[PDB]
């Protein structure tokens, strides 16, 4: 027995966002609402249907009707872009919670990815082992690819990749992983990660010295 | 109100999972006390809730297998279960519950989570690398490799170092296991001058690291 709410959410700045959280029935069941970052534990936004914690700003109302409640976010903002759940208790009756709803602000700003290419350090060499370092932040939206290359030729395996991830200054943060084995590392002129973003792609390069 | 939780991180299946967490004021028998999960894939979930009486109140698939101890004493309350299973992996909340109670049940006030694994897998302790930086700004990094399980905290000269700082999620590579790299960012011309240190810790090994970068 669950809450079914939608898994996404789209929104522009300033516009409003409603989110449907539903059972049945509902309203004569009392629906409060939940909100988490990424990385952190969610946080009370409604409690009671339409009442709100102290610490909540204006901008956040929910209401309660049939056999759906809801979730209003007038003026919707950057800082607001979590996961949100819902919660009853239905039906026999311990607690469960909703499904959870991706909320996303876009109509934001572009940006070019910082990338930078870190070569083995002297331990890892001096321990039969080396891993090239490239690391992607300050873009968006978060849409990347990687690439990796030894001298022109690009390199096939020994890869892994993380997943885009959110960061603090409301932007996106990636990484990726070259495995190598050091003879392939001091045996080459170059090594190189390039990161493709949109259309614009960024490279980088290091070199055994 | 602050809530703490402490346990381990790693747990082999069939055993008993053991969690507690710990409550400072409210004060005590103003709230129920309730444990939430969260499997890292996605979804919420909810498993029981005590009071300092000792009456509890368990989710009902999951009956005749938590159960929920407490300690009015030393301001704490406990959790076992069970025979844990491999699919019982997932980030683990103390939370509270208003007293009458309040039917119109709501958690207000949640711990920060602790993420227990469970697999026949063995723990291990991290390798960690400097990434070393050299050569307006330069940017310097720890990598932390090859670790198990998640998570792993990352702090720069005891916790110094808030500005310029990023710690990246891990990876699951071919291995099975973890590896995660943090990275600062940092005026060059200081560079020689000073001194960097990472300051890694992973608790279900016990162990804590602080390397130190110096330029090439």
């Amino acid at each position: 027995y669950e809450l079914t709410q939608p898994p996404s959410v789209s929104v522009s700045p300033g516009q409003t966002a409603s989110i449907t959280c539903s059972g049945d029935k509902l309203g004569d069941k009392y629906a409060c609402w939940y909100q988490q970052k990424p990385g952190q534990s969610p946080v009370l936004v409604i409690y009671q249907d339409s009442k709100r914690p102290s610490g909540i700003p204006e901008r956040f109302s929910g209401s309660n009707s049939g056999n759906t409640a809801t979730l209003t976010i007038s003026g919707t903002q950057a800082m607001d872009e979590a996961d949100y759940y819902c919660q009853a208790w239905d039906s026999f009756s311990t607690f469960v919670f909703g499904t959870g709803t991706k909320v996303t602000v876009l109509g934001q700003p572009k940006a070019a990815p910082s990338v930078t290419l870190f070569p083995p350090s002297s331990e890892e060499l001096q321990a039969n082992k080396a891993t090239l370092v490239c690391l992607i932040s300050d873009f968006y939206p978060g849409a990347v690819t990687v690439a990796w290359k030894a001298d022109s030729s690009p390199v096939k395996a020994g890869v892994e990749t993380t997943t885009p991830s959110k960061q603090s200054n409301n932007k996106y943060a990636a990484s990726s992983y070259l495995s190598l084995t050091p003879e392939q590392w001091k045996s080459h002129r170059s090594y190189s990660c390039q990161v493709t973003h949109e259309g614009s792609t960024v490279e980088k390069t290091v070199a055994p010295t | 109100v602050q809530l703490q939780e402490s346990g381990p991180g790693l747990v082999k299946p069939s055993e008993t999972l053991s969690l507690t967490c710990t409550v400072s004021g409210g004060s005590i028998s103003s709230y129920y006390w309730s444990w939430i999960r969260q499997p890292p894939g996605k979804g919420l979930e909810w498993i029981g809730y005590i009071y300092y009486s000792g009456s509890t109140n368990y989710n009902p698939s999951l009956k005749s297998r938590v159960t929920i101890s407490v300690d009015t004493s030393k301001n704490q309350f406990s959790l076992k279960l069970s025979s844990v299973t491999a699919a019982d992996t997932a980030v683990y909340y103390c939370a509270s519950l208003p007293r009458g109670q309040l039917v119109n049940a709501y958690f207000d006030y949640w711990g920060q989570g602790t993420l227990v694994t469970v697999s026949s897998a063995s723990t291990k302790g991290p390798s960690v690398f400097p990434l070393a930086p050299s050569s307006g700004t330069a940017a310097l990094g720890c990598l932390v490799k090859d670790y198990f399980p998640e998570p792993v905290t990352v702090s720069w000269n005891s916790g110094a170092l808030t500005s310029g700082v990023h710690t990246f999620p891990a990876v699951l590579q071919s291995s099975g296991l973890y590896s995660l790299s943090s990275v600062v960012t940092v005026p060059s011309s200081s560079l020689g001058t000073q001194t960097y240190i990472c300051n890694v810790n992973h608790k279900p090994s016990n162990t804590k690291v602080d390397k130190r970068v110096e330029p090439k």
